RNA sequence: CCGAGCCUGGUGAUAGCUGGUUGUCCAAGAUAGAAUCUUAGUUCAACUUUAAAUUUGCCCACAGAACCAAAUCCCCUUGUAAAUUUAACUGUUAGUCCAAAGAGGAACAGCUCUUUGGACACUAGGAAAAAACCUUGUAGAGAGAGUAAAAAAUUUAACA
RNA sequence: ACCUCGAUGUUGGAUCAGGACAUCCCGAUGGUGCAGCCGCUAUUAAAGGUUCGUUUGUUCAACGAUUAAAGUCCUACGUGAU
RNA sequence: CCUACUUCACAAAGCGCCUUCCCCCGUAAAUGAUAUCAUCUCAACUUAGAUACCCACACCCAAGAACAGGGUU
C-alpha cells in the first residue's frame, strides 16, 4: 500500500463482515428501544418543578457542612507518653 | 518467578485429614531478649498470650529461651522434620499472635509453588479415556482392508 | 469454581475461610454426582437431602511469594510488589448419597 | 466541526406500532427507569463523559434507578447511545421496611420484593 | 449462552444472581450454618441501598405530583374567590 | 479401569493408525481431517507438549477432486534459491509429476507452524493408489469417513430410482432431438 | 514483567485448551462444541469448561450421557422451533423457575 | 595540532547548547495565548499541584442575543458534587493523527495553517504486523463465568 | 521535511551483474493502403543475445564503421570495507 | 584438453584444439447444442498440443592452503 496502511490519501480498504453488520444492527435495536422509553415522561416539566428542592438543599448542606468542618485532629497525652514504652524492660 | 523457583504437588503429611487430624507443628522456640526494644512485643507476647496459646493446642511444646539476643526469632519445627525460622523483630503483640497462629495452622511442606490446586489419587472412577473407548468393535475383530 | 471431587482427596482454595484446622464442613452446592453406572445431575444444583459431601480443613497456608512488576519503557516506570495470598487445603472425607428420588 | 447534537421532538413521539412492539402504555406510563451503561465513554466527547458521571453510570453493566421526568430524560437523551433504558416494573408493591433487605432486581426489569432461593 | 438466560428471566451470567451464588457455599457438619459470605453481605447491602433508592425516588415522585395538584387547586380557588365585590 | 499404572498410561497415549480413502475427495477437506488426527486434536488427552498425535494413511491420492477450476488455476510455487529458479507450476502439472504432493502440501499448510510439524508429517503416509504395503495394512484400526459424499452418475442410478423420479414435461410428438 | 503478564495468558490458554478437549471428545460422540455447550446451558446444567474437560478425560460415560442430554435437548429445540405455535413442550426442555 | 605559540594564573571562564542526574511505595497530573535582537529561550496568563476558607459549581427550560448551516451564549428546575476565593510555588507552554467545517497548494502529500471533538504520549482486546481507527479505563490472586470490538463480497456482450 | 547532521561517502567509467517487460534482435500468430522483398501495427514469449572507436570528465549528443540487434528501465541516479 | 602451433617445457596455459541435445500456447481449423441453420467450445468434445553424472604408519601423487582424496604389487 502507498504508506502507513490506515491513515492518508491511499488507505488500504477494510470491509464490513456479517459480524460487524449484526453488531451494528443489535446496537441500533437497543437504541430504538431507548427511543421508545424516552417518549413517555411520568410528569410534565411544570409538574416536576421543585419536587426535590428540599432534598437537594439538604444534600448541599451536607457537602457544605463537610467542607466547613475540616481542622487539625486532637492531640492526646497518652500517645506522647505511650512512646516511652520503647524502652520497656523486664526484671 | 516460577521457572527459577522449584515446584511441588499439593499433598499432606500422612494423609492428614482421613482418619484424624494431627497438628503438624511440634515445637515453637522463642528467643526473647530481656532488655531490648527489638523483643518488646515478644516480651508482651510472653506475658500475655503465649500461655493461652500454649493451652489452646497442647500438642505443641514451646521453648521460650530468654537470652540476650539482638534480633528475636521464633523457630517452628514440624512433624516431618521441617524447620521454619521466622523473625519477630519489632512486631507488635497482635502481629505475633497472627504470625504464631499462622505457623500453627500450616504444615511442614515447602512454601514453593504448588502445581495443581487439587490432588486426587483416584482421579478416574468410570475408567480413564483410551482411544478405544468410544470406538465400536467390528465383527471378527477385522481392521480396514482386511478380507478374512 | 467447580471442583471435581472424590472422597479421600484434596482441594487448595485461595482464601482463608475463618475456620479452625480440622473442622468438618458440609459442602453444599454440589451439582453433579456420578458412580460407575449412573450419574445424577441437577438443575442446576442437587437436593441437600440427596447428596452429603464432607470435608475437613487440613492446613491454612500462604501461597508462594508472588511478584507483581510493572514496567514501561523510556518513561521511568518500574514498580515491584510481592504478594502472598492465603490458602486453605480441604480433605474431602466422604461423599454419601441418599435414596431420595 | 463536530459539535453537540440536538434531536427533534418527532424522534421521541412513539407510534402504536411501537406501542405494540414494546410493552408500553402511553396512558399511565412508568415511574422509574433502569439505566445501564453498555458502551464506554472513552472515544466520546467530554460532555457525554460528564453526563455519565452525573447519572452514576461510571461502572458498566450496573443498573441505576432514575426518575421518568423531562430533566432526567434530557440527560438520558444526551447519552442515549451509551446506555440501556428499561422501565422499572414492580409486580408486587414497592418494598416496605419489613421487606427492605430481602429484595432482588431481576434481569427482566422487575424488583421482586420477596426473594427466596427456592424452586417453585 | 446468555441470551437464552435473558429469555428465561435468569441472570445473563450464571455467576450472577440465583442459586449458584446466593446459597451458602458450606455449612458445619453438625448442622450449624456458616457465617455469611463477604460478597453476599456486600451484595445484600447493594440490593438494600438500591431498594432504598427505589422507595425514595417513588416517594419524591408522588409527593411532587400531589404538591402540584395542591398548587393547582389553590390557583383555582384564587381564581374563584376574587370573582366578587 | 482397574489397570496398573504403566498399562493404563500406555493405553491412554498409544497412537492409532487411521486409514482414509481419498477417491473423488477434495484435498483440503481431507487435509482438515488428516491434520486433526496428526496433531492429536481428536483426543481429549490432547496437549501440544504430550506428543499425542497419531498416524494417518491416505490412500488413492491420485484421485483427488478439486472443486471448480482449481486444477487449472491453483499455482504451486517453489523457489530453488538460485537466481531465476522461481518455479510456478499449476496443480494439474504438479499432480502429474508427483501424485502425492497436493494432499501433502495441503496437510503441511494445515499443521501448526512449529517444530512438531515435520514430525507430524512423518506420521503421515500418502499412497497414490489402492496398494498399501503389508506392514502398514497390519497397523490400521479405523477407516475415517469420507468428508464428501460422492455424487453418482446415470450408470449408477437403479431403475427404481429412475422410476421414482417423475417425468417433468411432455415433448412434442414431432421433435427430432 | 513476563511473569505478571502471563497470568492472563495462563487463564486464557487453560480455557482454550479446555475448549480443545471438549471439542475433541464431543466430536467423538458426533456433536460439535457449540451444540454441546449451548444445549447444556439450555438444560440448566451449568457445568463449566474445566469440569467438562475433566469428565471428557476421566469419566467418559458421564460425558457420553451429557452428550446424549445435550443432543436430546438440541433435537427438542429443532422439533420445538419446527412445529411453531402452541404445542406441548419438551420433557428436558422444561425450565426450573426459582423465586 | 600558528588566521596568531606554549605554560601558569584570573578559572570551578561562560554555555538559552549536548550529555548525565543514584533507595522503596502510593496519590493528583497533558496542549488557550501575549510580549520578547524572539520563536533552541524567558516572563506573565492558562492548565496542573498542595494546604485553607466559604458557597455555590456542572448539566441546564420558558423567555432572550442585528441589520447589512451544525450549533453557541444565557439559563430556574433536575441529576449530581464540585466550584470560587485565599496562601505557596514548580512544571508544561518546539505536539502528532483521525472525524468534521474552512484557508493555502494540484478540489497533491504521512503537506502547511485555523476551529470543534476524539485518541496517543497510560492500560488491555481487535484491525495481520500496528503511537493516532474500533472496543475498553481504577489496578491483587483464581486451573471460574457472561460479554465488547472483531472473518469482505463480486464474474460480465449470440441473434433475426 | 518523515529516518539519518555522536557521518546513510558524489557523477561517469571499470568489474560482476540480479530483476521487470511497457520486446531492440531471434521464436510463434492476426491485420495490412500485405503480389514477392522490405515494411507498419497488434497478440504471445524474457530461454539466449544486445559492438568497437574519434571529440567531450561526461551520462547524453554528434560523427565513423558494423551488427540479427546495438531496448526501455528499476536495483541507495545497483555495486568506492572491490 | 595438450597431439601439434605459440608463451613455454619434466607441467601450466591461449593466440590452439574438442564437444554442446526439448518445447512453448498466440492462434488456425473439424463435429456440434444453448438459439434444431450456423458457430474453433469460459458447452460437452476432436486436432496442431529431461536424461545423463554421482553411487563399494610412512612415502609418492596428475589430489591438495590445512584436513580430506588417489596410488604404494
Ligand atoms: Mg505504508
Ligand atoms: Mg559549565
Ligand atoms: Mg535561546
Ligand atoms: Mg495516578
Ligand atoms: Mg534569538
Ligand atoms: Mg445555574
Ligand atoms: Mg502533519
Ligand atoms: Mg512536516
Ligand atoms: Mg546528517
Ligand atoms: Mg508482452
Ligand atoms: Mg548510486
Ligand atoms: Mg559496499
Amino acid at each position: 500500500i502507498p504508506g502507513r496502511q490506515w491513515i492518508g490519501k491511499h488507505r488500504r480498504p477494510r470491509f464490513v463482515s456479517l459480524r460487524a453488520k449484526q453488531n451494528m444492527i443489535r446496537r441500533l435495536e437497543i437504541e430504538a428501544e431507548n427511543h421508545y422509553w424516552l417518549s413517555m415522561p411520568y410528569m410534565t416539566r411544570e409538574q416536576e418543578r421543585g419536587h426535590a428542592a428540599v432534598r437537594r438543599r439538604e444534600a448541599f448542606e451536607a457537602i457544605k457542612a463537610a467542607a466547613t468542618s475540616k481542622f487539625p485532629p486532637h492531640r492526646f497525652i497518652a500517645d506522647q507518653l505511650d512512646h516511652l514504652n520503647v524502652t520497656k524492660k523486664w526484671s | 518467578t516460577a521457572r527459577g523457583t522449584p515446584s511441588r504437588f499439593l499433598a499432606s503429611v500422612l494423609h492428614n485429614g482421613l482418619g484424624r487430624y494431627v497438628q503438624q507443628l511440634q515445637r515453637l522456640s522463642f528467643s526473647v531478649s530481656r532488655d531490648g526494644a527489638s523483643s518488646r512485643g515478644a516480651r508482651e507476647f510472653v506475658e500475655r498470650e503465649v500461655i493461652d496459646f500454649a493451652r489452646r493446642n497442647p500438642g505443641v511444646v514451646i521453648y521460650v529461651n530468654s537470652r540476650p539476643c539482638c534480633v528475636p526469632r521464633v523457630v517452628a519445627e514440624y512433624l516431618n522434620g521441617a524447620v521454619r525460622e521466622e523473625s519477630i523483630h519489632c512486631k507488635s503483640v497482635e502481629e505475633i499472635s497472627t504470625l504464631v497462629q499462622k505457623l500453627a495452622d500450616q504444615s511442614g511442606l515447602d512454601v514453593i509453588r504448588i502445581r495443581k490446586p487439587f490432588h486426587t489419587d483416584n482421579p478416574s472412577i468410570q475408567g480413564q479415556w483410551h482411544p478405544f473407548t468410544n470406538k465400536p468393535t467390528t465383527f471378527r475383530g477385522l481392521r480396514p482392508r482386511e478380507v478374512q | 469454581r467447580q471442583w471435581k471431587v472424590t472422597s479421600e482427596d484434596l482441594i487448595l482454595i485461595g482464601n482463608e475461610l475463618d475456620l479452625a484446622c480440622g473442622e468438618r464442613i458440609r459442602l453444599e452446592k454440589v451439582l453433579l454426582v456420578g458412580a460407575d453406572n449412573f450419574t445424577l445431575l441437577g438443575k442446576p444444583l442437587l437436593g441437600k437431602d440427596l447428596v452429603r459431601v464432607e470435608a475437613t480443613v487440613i492446613e491454612k497456608t500462604e501461597s508462594w511469594p508472588r511478584i507483581i512488576m510493572r514496567f514501561r519503557k523510556r518513561k521511568n516506570f518500574k514498580k515491584k510488589r510481592i504478594v502472598t495470598t492465603p490458602q486453605t487445603v480441604l480433605r474431602i472425607n466422604s461423599i454419601e448419597i441418599a435414596p431420595c428420588l | 466541526k463536530f459539535t453537540r447534537s440536538r434531536i427533534p421532538e418527532k424522534v421521541f413521539q412513539a407510534s402504536p406500532e411501537d406501542h405494540e412492539k414494546y410493552g408500553g402504555d402511553p396512558q399511565n406510563p412508568h415511574k422509574l427507569h433502569i439505566v445501564t451503561r453498555i458502551k464506554s465513554t472513552r472515544r466520546r466527547p467530554y460532555w457525554e463523559k460528564d453526563i455519565i458521571k452525573m447519572l452514576g453510570l461510571e461502572k458498566a453493566h450496573t443498573p441505576q434507578v432514575h426518575k421518568n421526568i423531562p430533566s432526567v430524560n434530557a440527560k438520558l437523551k444526551v447519552v442515549k447511545h451509551l446506555i440501556r433504558i428499561k422501565p422499572l416494573k414492580l409486580p408486587q408493591g414497592l418494598p416496605a421496611e419489613e421487606n427492605m433487605s430481602n429484595t432482588c432486581l431481576k434481569s427482566t426489569g422487575e424488583l421482586v420484593v420477596q426473594w427466596h432461593l427456592k424452586p417453585v | 449462552g446468555g441470551q437464552w438466560r435473558l429469555q428465561q428471566g435468569l441472570a445473563a451470567n450464571p455467576s450472577g444472581y440465583g442459586p449458584l451464588t446466593e446459597l451458602p457455599d458450606w455449612s458445619y457438619a453438625d448442622g450449624r450454618p456458616a457465617p455469611p459470605m463477604k460478597g453476599q453481605l456486600r451484595r445484600k447491602a447493594e440490593r438494600e441501598t438500591f431498594a432504598r433508592r427505589v422507595v425514595l425516588l417513588s416517594q419524591e415522585m408522588d409527593a411532587g405530583l400531589q404538591a402540584w395538584q395542591l398548587r393547582q387547586q389553590k390557583l383555582q380557588e384564587e381564581q374563584r374567590k376574587q370573582e366578587n365585590a | 479401569s482397574s489397570f496398573s499404572r504403566a498399562p493404563q498410561q500406555w493405553a491412554t497415549f498409544a497412537r492409532i493408525w487411521y486409514l482414509l480413502d481419498g477417491k473423488m475427495q477434495p484435498p483440503g477437506k481431507l487435509a482438515a481431517m488428516a491434520s486433526i488426527r496428526l496433531q492429536g486434536l481428536h483426543k481429549p488427552v490432547y496437549h501440544a507438549l504430550s506428543d499425542c498425535g497419531d498416524h494417518v494413511v491416505i490412500m488413492n491420492t491420485r484421485h483427488i477432486a478439486f472443486s471448480g477450476n482449481k486444477w487449472e488455476q491453483k499455482v504451486y510455487s517453489s523457489h530453488t534459491g538460485y537466481p531465476g529458479g522461481f518455479r510456478q507450476v499449476t496443480a494439474a502439472q504438479l499432480h502429474l509429476r508427483d501424485p502425492v504432493a497436493i494432499v501433502k502440501l495441503a496437510i503441511y499448510g494445515m499443521l501448526p507452524k512449529n517444530l512438531h510439524r515435520r514430525t507430524m508429517m512423518e506420521r503421515l503416509h500418502l499412497f497414490p493408489d489402492e496398494y498399501i504395503p503389508e506392514d502398514i495394512l497390519k497397523n490400521l484400526v479405523e477407516e475415517l469417513p469420507q468428508p464428501r459424499k460422492i455424487p453418482k452418475r446415470l450408470d449408477e442410478y437403479t431403475q427404481e430410482e429412475i422410476d421414482a423420479f417423475p417425468r417433468l414435461w411432455t415433448p412434442p410428438e414431432d421433435y427430432r432431438l | 514483567v513476563k511473569c505478571t503478564k502471563a497470568r492472563y495468558l495462563k487463564k486464557k490458554n487453560m480455557r482454550t485448551l479446555w475448549i480443545n478437549r471438549i471439542t475433541a471428545a464431543s466430536q467423538e460422540h458426533g456433536l460439535k462444541y457449540p451444540a454441546l455447550i449451548g444445549n447444556l446451558v439450555k438444560c440448566q446444567v451449568e457445568l463449566n469448561r474445566k469440569v467438562l474437560a475433566d469428565l471428557a478425560i476421566y469419566e467418559p460415560k458421564t460425558f457420553k450421557s451429557l452428550a446424549a442430554l445435550a443432543s436430546r435437548r438440541r433435537h427438542e429445540g429443532f422439533a420445538a422451533a419446527l412445529g411453531d405455535g402452541k404445542e406441548p413442550e419438551g420433557i428436558f426442555s422444561r425450565v426450573v423457575q426459582y423465586h
